[PDB]
């Protein structure tokens, strides 16, 4: 029995799609829609935040193709293949300096994780013949509700859940006899806020969450493995976004190694019983090797029992 | 009968809904549908007071923080509902119901089709 628990948008589900790649056409045919949404949406997000932040368009003539997108999101017709005029309206838009200016401030609002990745493939996916990439399926986002169980045997039971606060009351169920628990944590969250209340620091919620999950009685003789996921997003931002935005205290220098050291110490300290050990891992749910390599190691800690 | 595999067809099927529900009940997210069927009845009330009454009850059952059948909406959705609750109108829980529909549709619905329950 394995619990893939964690806060919201930490990738508890992107990790399950690597337990799969370790996707029949019937399925790949299913993510075509999803990838459409994630794209149109992400673009939508930056359009809206353009107003909320006061970010002038690099070209007035964009207000046009711009609004043409929001209507799509609105008309709900955003799960269907980009009409010619759209795939362009977006490409032309995704190419305005304003959009970029407001996009670079994407920490000030809620914007899809895979926003960049998809928009940097507007053309690539806007093909009449288009079929979803091994990655395209992974970089997708679909808020998981309830507990989703999947099975499989590697070296001789999986439980997915919802990360938001209103899902956590349902967790208590599959809490009986949990072999090990993989706990996802979006490194990127250190300077963002929860989806549920535009107040709480995502990073902080993770810590308060883990602290709860970590020292639970049900898991005294249970393996606690921690996945400090999204280490890639974390790296490209740590250089221009102080870790102090999360820990006023943080005395280190803003570098991948430094901040990771600290962020790793904070979680490990939320552990009580000295008669116990935890397993950190700078993962990246959207890179099969890394997940593959790490999951292997994990299977050990578990089998090493 | 079979058209289910549009989503709203599943919803407008006194048989469909009851079915889907059994699925969710195991998957642990039947509150989404309960809240949805709720807002559906809510809509049929004409009496201003009876509306305020239920508006408050739905809130305490589904929206309220740590509510029993608390649904998964975002900050902006919740406050908005919270404000609407300040004057029970039939359009009160619209957005909340809205977002909820999607959550079921794009998430638990598919995983629902491809499964025993729908075979
Ligand atoms: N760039 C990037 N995206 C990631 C990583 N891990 C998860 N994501 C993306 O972040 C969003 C949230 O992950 P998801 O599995 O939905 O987390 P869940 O909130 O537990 O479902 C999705 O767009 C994922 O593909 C990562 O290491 N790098
Ligand atoms: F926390 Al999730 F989809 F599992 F947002
Ligand atoms: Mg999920």
């Amino acid at each position: 029995k394995l619990l893939l628990l964690g806060a919201g948008e930490s990738g508890k589900s992107t990790i399950v799609k690597q337990m799969k790649i370790i996707f029949s056409g019937e399925d790949v045919k299913q993510y075509k829609p999803v990838v459409y949404s994630n794209t149109i949406q992400s673009l939508a997000a930056i359009v809206r935040a353009m107003d909320t932040l006061g970010v002038e368009y690099g070209d007035k003539e964009r207000k046009t193709d711009s609004k043409m997108v929001c209507d799509v999101v609105s008309r709900m017709e955003d799960t269907e293949p980009f009409s010619a005029e759209l795939l362009s309206a977006m490409m032309r838009l995704w190419g305005d300096s304003g959009i970029q200016e407001c996009f670079n401030r994407s920490r000030e609002y809620q914007l899809n994780d895979s926003a960049k990745y998809y928009l940097d493939s507007l053309d690539r996916i806007g093909a009449g013949d288009y079929q979803p990439t091994e990655q395209d399926i992974l970089r997708t986002r679909v808020k998981t509700t309830g507990i989703v169980e999947t099975h499989f045997t590697f070296k001789n039971r999986l439980f997915d859940v919802g990360g938001q606060r209103s899902e956590r009351k349902k967790w208590i169920h599959c809490f009986e006899d949990v072999t090990a628990i993989i706990f996802c944590v979006a490194l990127s969250g250190y300077d963002q806020v929860l989806h549920e209340d535009e107040t709480t620091n995502r990073m902080h919620e993770s810590l308060m969450l883990f602290d709860s999950i970590c020292n639970n009685k049900f898991f005294i003789d249970t393996s606690i493995i921690l996945f400090l996921n999204k280490k890639d997003l974390f790296g490209e931002k740590i250089k221009k976004s102080p870790l102090t935005i999360c820990f006023p205290e943080y005395p280190g220098s803003n570098t991948y190694e430094d901040a990771a050291a600290y962020i790793q110490t904070q979680f490990e300290s939320k552990n009580r019983s000295p008669n116990k050990e935890i397993y950190c891992h700078m993962t990246c749910a959207t890179d099969t090797n890394n997940i593959q390599v790490v999951f292997d190691a994990v299977t050990d800690i578990i089998i090493a029992n | 009968v079979l058209g289910w595999r549009s989503f709203d067809l599943l919803l407008n099927s006194k048989n469909g809904v009851a079915a889907f529900h059994a699925f969710l009940k195991t998957e642990f997210s039947e509150e989404n549908l309960e809240f949805w069927l709720a807002c559906e009845e809510f809509k049929k009330i004409r009496s201003a007071t009876k509306l305020a009454s239920r508006a408050h009850h739905i809130f305490d059952e589904y929206i309220r923080s740590e509510a029993p059948k608390e649904v998964n909406i975002d900050h902006e959705t919740r406050e908005l509902t919270k404000t609407n609750l300040q004057a029970a109108t039939t359009s009160c829980f619209d957005v909340a119901q809205g977002k909820t529909r999607t959550l079921m549709e794009k998430d638990s619905y598919p995983r629902f089709l491809k499964s025993p329950a729908y075979r």
